[PDB]
């Protein structure tokens, strides 16, 4: 009952190491078959001397997949490739694999030989019992159900030639009865030993010259193939792509023969193809191309295809388009179904069907090749629409069928969403990897789905993957960075500044972003009422409008609220919160204490009160002195501000104590930044009278209080007075107290660990330079919004990727509007992009290691 | 047999 | 949606070469493990002396599977027992296997090694290519579908340990969802080479001591055994025998594990046994036994019950039986699951469950063994009812686990009909299969169902099993009648006589059979209106009844009919018909031409015309004369009447033409038997006149005639008139010109063909010896009723029983009423009683054929 489509997709198969290799040796019409000594001599024991094989055989990852390097000298080879090709299908569905690990998903690989376990257990004085749990054909499918933890049935079968697309269909009536959630089909052939070809030589089997002639008058055998494949099947709703849709799939048996056990019967598979469109529902009008099983012998390819004309082209007016890739490949024996569907899948994706080799005559026993119901694609046609069937039949009279369904969806509408720049994060086992994707991120930068399962794939911890890397694309400069993460956890940190850091244009460039311009629309409603909208104080700004401070201090809580929502969708929750001044009235919104409308209320009441009552003309000069010489050497009625660092104090005071330190600027090296807002003398003794109008404002919005938290480290309050009654809630009396104390920007910054990543919230970044001075050197501080930047998006999103190369994750796909549940089809492959720490090289069985009658 | 009706048309042949 | 039941059961398991003997070792208690030099040396590469193997491995009846000498010695063993064992669980389940031949049933093998195929292939000069069609892993499965003529899916798959529930599992599944309508099941695991018990060894998996202490303080390891085992499964309708059903059947794998791929996890075991009793909708208070894996290793055990009496023993308030089959046999790795499946359907049957061996003290890690709330089967004691769970764990952490509810049907109440003797009868290859099958009949007379699947399975062709047998069981002759068939097909040739045959209790012996009594009430109430009833004549008979010639007519006629009856609904269709006067009167309805009431009518009316008028007394004098000798030795006026054979010639005419051959019966060598019938000179000249009032009765019944078939073959119609318009239908001029010719019952003879078997229909078989020296002597004659017979239903069932002698299927089943669909428990096995021609020996693989680091 429930819809069963193909997500992912990776492959090994000759003379093609990655899935695309593959489709250009198809489509360039090369014969991956080849006449080297790769494995055996060139022909003895009377052999023919083609044969397709793989590239290497002696290339595995074992520190990931967590396998002891004496154990994996005894595995077999084919089911170390096995677990790379699993892992790189499920990467190319855009499904991360830790997100399937406790689920109730199946396994079932398609084997039919163990020669690695036979040549590992030829010398019973010299054994290890490793080689019976790396060798053994239950462990094709045991080893990848225990690394990958999946829960479902964990089954190796063999059913000859057609073991892999039995397994496919077995895997298909598990997810549609509801079984299982998800499910992984791999079919595996290495040529080993030659005794193997021998039989199948004496059996008459092997074509002398190892050619598959398909649907040609000098076929006479198949030629023998390696292959290693694997798909990922899902139900509907789990999957982030889709190359097709499996419609029905079944199978039968020929039974009684007279002619023999090996002789093909094309009554019963005519029989099953008939027996699965019509218990599908779909009609055989609607079919366009059919993969047949094609092996080129001399008796099946007359009876394959008269079944297929029979069941097919009875009534229906149109040439069938008919292919076999093992004229392009050879024949891996067990492994014929899953390379055939990986051909079908490649030619829908590229919208081109892949050419048949050497197709001269057609033979004479099959009529429908003479009068043109049937048609041999061997020059590449384009695809026009329909359904593909694919059928693989094993020599003991096993018959298995698909029909599949290609999805067809097109690429979107654009959206002016689509012209922002996006965030691309990658991570790999070395930095050739990291540099892969992000070249091919960059070379495809408008691909909207790809970018997203390209980040939806990252999210892996540092231990497994060591080397992070994040690029922006759609911005002007670019860049891949690349770096070494280092292991462990590091605790996350947000320090949001004070007053004196606005500008002309704040936050204007993030504006864009749909949730920013939420949250500024939720603090407009909230001030909208008290005569005030900070809208035209974002769009709409001059140099009249931020000389004002109630405009400046709405204009900072809100643009510090927005940044905060933005970080709380990314999915990241701060461990530690420590602000100075307003960005201690905002960490009440970044703590939980506070809500929106309660934070820009109390900011705007404080601008008010401020602006309403009228002290002395303040300053706020800067000196190069200690907390403790500031204290001396003040005059009486003048009192230090803010502790920046143990060498950068704020004096507070009248013009005429400004003036004074004018000319102690001049003596030695001391600083001389006399930098005011509005000339205000903030955290003094003249406001001590400005706290009781406004509290009794403040009464009346942080009514019933909500208790602070210990993340939550006080700038006001000093460290002895931590505990009392004033500084445990955030009251009304406790913002009060904020405006009349100085602020201890010190002593809150020792309690910060050794290796905390910290995040500045400001809409520019001016703490920076106190903060590497005033911090541990092995912290990492992230600024987040620059002054006068043209494109402070651009500037945010480098923040974010600079965040995954520390080791926190956080995914920017939130950021952005979500994506449509199918992925378009041509969107570009994953599975080749994927690569592994090949250094080393391990055992592989010689051709010495088997009898040869001595 | 099957694979035997080789060697049936050499014993054929040579009773020819 | 189909309730899935077990059907049949066959195995060969060690020193257990029939289903019989393995229980007999379970319940004996005897260590089916020897310390026996029977497949390689006794302790060699330090291996354990002791392991569990097969009686012999030689034996296979290659001509009736119909494989080549040549390719039967090239051919796995494990396959040519799984031949024979599969063969054996149809014909126990009361199946002929003939009704499967065209059906979608599948085929599933649990396998795990295939060493025959590398000691096949090891010389590569003198390989042949059969090697590669019987041993190949996927022919395991292929074979017998191949063989069987199965239509489904055929698939052979390997999960370590748990193979062969796992093949259950899917074969559950396949019937469960309607895909399927029957299946079958095996598991198959041979000793071959060394080298995998060094590995095994090596391991740390093999007991030093060769035991498996199941449950025991010191278990250390299991001991490798042997076993061939198959199952039929199969929908509730198509069920004959019953041993249990399955309710429910699942499987899961266990993941990743921080302590390795080997070590088992009863977690994830404890989560399968409790989502399969909740899914089936079962309380685990009515589960009475659980057949445990009980592999006997340090860990593996308290895993296992610890999770057992998580899932099961919480609140229970009995004692939960668990035994372990392993204890008694030895561990089959991938036929484990079978083997202890067929122990606990043997001990279902008996009712007794089977001790465990080598218990002695509890576990101390495993405390529900120690309380009571578990308790180990140690005693034989008896079966009190509820549920049984079956589980196996591969070691690659596949966990399957069967749900099974025992039948309980009683034996049936005692009915009139289970006193009448009954029919058996058998084939098999040779004469001692015949004798084991009917003497195993005999020893259980009163069983109706065992005798039903008896006469169920015997319907085989005389080319396949070449020796047939029968036996009257229940009454007081007995003896059992074996012989060889001759192949080929014989015709059915049926004979009727005429009048002279009747005697006091005409038929009441088989009366009693129900078929019989509903034709005679047929043809009474047919003339109970005609002021007549066959009833008193067959009941009420004295001698004052038969001397009347219309009570013998119609009781000549309604005994024919009912035996006509009989034989129609035994299955038979006759190929050639001939009779003699009022049997050719009967022939009408032998032929389909006539039907019950103008049958009877007919004979009535011929009676009452007869007695009607009245005509000089006539004679039936026999004379030891040729045909034509008697027309030129009687006088004028006296016709001879019967033809019957060369010698015997039957003369009619008055008293004084009677008594004027008295005196040439003196005279050489002539017969003086002169038996009348009433005085009354039938097929002669002086019903001439009785013709005209009798043929206008009968245009009254048989108005409308039908046409005579071509295998009627006329006696009262010369040879050169029978494509005359008179002899064409049986009209009512056909009837009347039967009284006023005489009979020609010698050129009808000789168109009988060469090997007919000739079946007698009547009373008393007083044509037997007519018939002996009329007909060709490669005939065969068959009475069906004997004149002053105390039983004469026991006569006409060994006719019955000598019928299956000749070739000619005909099942006795359907004379009498028919057995219940589900079979009562405690019926008799079948499986041990099938008996093949193993007098040949075939080869099997040595250990010097393999690799030993030379």
């Amino acid at each position: 009952m429930e819809e069963v489509v193909i997500a992912g997709m990776s492959g090994k198969l000759p003379e093609s190491e990655n899935l695309q290799e593959f489709w250009d040796n198809l489509i360039g019409g090369v014969d991956m078959v080849t006449d080297d000594d790769r494995r055996w001599k060139a022909g003895l024991y009377g052999l023919p001397r083609r044969s397709g094989k793989l590239k290497d055989l002696s290339r595995f990852d074992a520190s990931f997949f967590g396998v002891h390097p004496k154990q994996a000298h005894t595995m077999d080879p084919q089911l170390r490739l096995l677990l790379e090709v699993t892992y790189e299908a499920i990467v190319d569905g855009g499904i991360n694999p830790d997100s399937l690990r406790g689920t109730h998903t199946g396994v079932w690989v398609g084997v039919s030989g163990s020669e690695t376990s036979e040549a590992l257990s030829r010398d019973p004085e010299t054994l290890v019992g490793y080689s019976m749990v790396g060798c053994q054909r239950a462990m094709m499918a045991n080893r990848l159900s225990f690394f990958f933890d999946f829960r479902g049935p964990s089954i190796a079968l063999d059913t000859a030639c057609s073991s892999s697309l039995m397994a496919l269909q077995n895997a298909y009536q598990a997810i549609h009865s509801g079984q299982c959630p998800a499910a992984i089909v791999g079919g595996i052939n290495v040529l080993l030993k030659p005794n193997t070809s021998v039989q199948f030589l004496r059996l008459g089997m092997l074509s002398p010259e190892g050619t598959c002639k398909a649907f040609d008058t000098a076929g006479n055998g198949y030629c023998r193939s390696e292959g290693v494949v694997a798909v990922l099947l899902t139900k509907k709703s789990l999957a982030r792509r889709v190359y097709a849709t499996i419609l029905n799939a079944g199978t039968n048996t020929d039974g009684f023969k007279e002619q023999g056990v090996t002789f093909p019967s094309g009554d019963i598979q005519e029989q099953l193809i008939r027996s699965l469109y019509q218990s599908a529902g779909v009609a055989p009008e609607s079919f366009e191309y059919i993969e047949a099983h094609g092996t080129g012998t001399k008796v099946g390819d007359p009876q394959e295809l008269n079944g297929i004309t029979r069941a097919l082209c009875a009534t229906r007016q149109e040439p069938l388009l008919i292919g076999s890739t093992k004229s392009n490949m050879g024949h891996p024996e067990p492994a014929s179904g899953l390379a055939a569907l990986a051909k079908v899948l490649l030619s829908l994706e590229h919208g081109l069907w892949a050419p048949n080799l050497h197709f001269h005559s057609p033979n004479p026993e099959i009529p429908a090749l003479l009068d043109g119901r049937l048609q041999v694609v061997d020059q590449p046609l384009p695809v026009r629409g329909g359904n593909v069937g694919i059928n693989s039949f094993g020599f003991g009279g096993s018959n298995v069928h698909i029909i599949l369904r290609p999805n067809t969806q097109p690429p979107p509408a654009p959206a002016p969403h689509a012209t922002l720049p996006r965030l691309l994060r990658a991570s790999g086992r070395t930095p050739e990897a990291v540099q892969k994707l992000l070249e091919q991120g960059l070379r495809h930068s408008q691909d909207l789905a790809f970018l997203s399962m390209l980040n939806d794939i990252a999210a892996v911890p540092a231990t497994a993957m060591p080397f992070r890397g994040y690029a922006v694309l759609g911005g002007e400069r670019g860049g891949p960075e690349v770096q070494q993460v280092p292991a462990g956890e590091r605790p996350l940190w947000f320090i949001c500044s004070g007053m004196g850091t606005q500008w002309r244009g704040m936050g204007l460039s993030l504006m864009r972003l749909d949730r920013f311009r939420d949250s500024i629309l939720r603090s407009d409603e909230a001030v909208k009422p008290f005569g005030l909208k900070v809208s035209q104080l974002l769009l709409s700004t001059d140099e009249s409008t931020f000389d004002d401070i109630v405009h400046s201090f709405v204009s900072l809580t809100a643009i510090q609220i927005g940044l905060i929502d933005l970080l709380s969708c990314m999915g990241l929750r701060p461990d530690g919160i420590v602000g100075h001044s307003l960005g201690e009235v905002a960490c009440g919104y970044a703590d939980g204490c506070l809500s929106q409308e309660e934070a820009v209320l109390a900011a705007y009441w404080r601008g008010q009160c401020i602006k309403e009552a009228h002290l002395p003309p303040g300053a706020m000069a800067a000196v190069g002195l200690s907390w403790e010489e500031c204290k001396q050497r003040c005059p009486p009625g003048v009192v230090p501000a803010c502790h920046n660092s143990k060498d950068t104090v704020t004096i507070s005071g009248p013009q005429a104590p400004v003036f004074e330190f004018v000319e102690q600027l001049r003596k030695e090296g001391v600083f001389a930044k006399e930098v005011r807002t509005g000339g205000m003398a903030f955290h003094s003794y003249f406001m001590e009278a400005i706290a009781p109008p406004l509290l009794q404002e403040l009464k009346k919005v942080i009514r019933e209080p909500k208790p602070r938290s210990a993340r939550w480290l006080s700038t006001s309050i000093p460290e002895a007075q931590w505990h009392s009654s004033l500084a445990r809630t955030s009251s009304a009396e406790y913002n009060v107290n904020n405006l009349v104390s100085p602020v201890l920007f010190q002593e809150a910054l020792w309690h910060v660990p050794e290796h905390a990543v910290v995040l500045e919230i400001a809409p520019h970044a001016l703490l920076q330079a106190v903060l590497k001075r005033g911090l541990k050197p092995s912290c990492t501080i992230i600024p987040l919004m620059k002054k006068d930047h043209r494109d402070n998006l651009e500037f945010f999103l480098a923040g974010i990727g600079r965040l995954h190369l520390s080791g926190i994750d956080a995914n920017p796909n939130a950021l952005f509007p979500p994506v449509e549940f199918p992925a378009p089809r041509g969107t570009p492959l994953i599975s080749p992009l994927i690569k592994w720490d090949h250094s080393l090289a391990w055992d592989v069985p010689a051709a010495e290691d088997f009898p040869n009658g001595s | 047999d099957s694979l035997m009706s080789v060697e049936v048309r050499q014993t054929l042949e040579r009773e020819l």
